[PDB]
């Protein structure tokens, strides 16, 4: 087992472009992700989507 | 082309109404029969 001393993260949402990277090697202190607003859902039953 | 499709755009809005009625007492006084209860001044438009 090769990757000790990283926390390592798999992507397996079809996101990853394998043409483009085998791997990020980061420091993560040095990355932030803002959550303004995590998911919500509304339910929609009089509204109207498009035009014409 | 000037649609607004709130829930679609993000959007909320207020609708803000109210009703209203006038009358005004046109009648007779004891001076006779169609007096009209209100005056008005009207601005100076001709000059000196």
């Amino acid at each position: 087992g090769s990757f000790l001393g990283f926390n390592t993260h798999f992507n397996r949402n079809g996101a990853w472009s394998p043409e483009s990277a085998v791997a990020f090697i980061a420091d993560s202190s040095r990355v932030k992700i803002g959550v303004r607003q995590d998911i919500t859902v509304k339910f929609l039953d009089q509204a109207t989507l498009g035009t014409g | 082309d000037n649609q607004i499709n709130l829930a679609e755009r993000d959007m909320v809005a207020l609708r803000l109404k109210a009703r209203f009625a006038y009358v005004l007492g046109v009648s007779a006084t004891a001076m006779g029969a169609n007096k009209t209860p209100v005056g008005v001044v009207t601005p100076d438009v001709t000059p000196p």
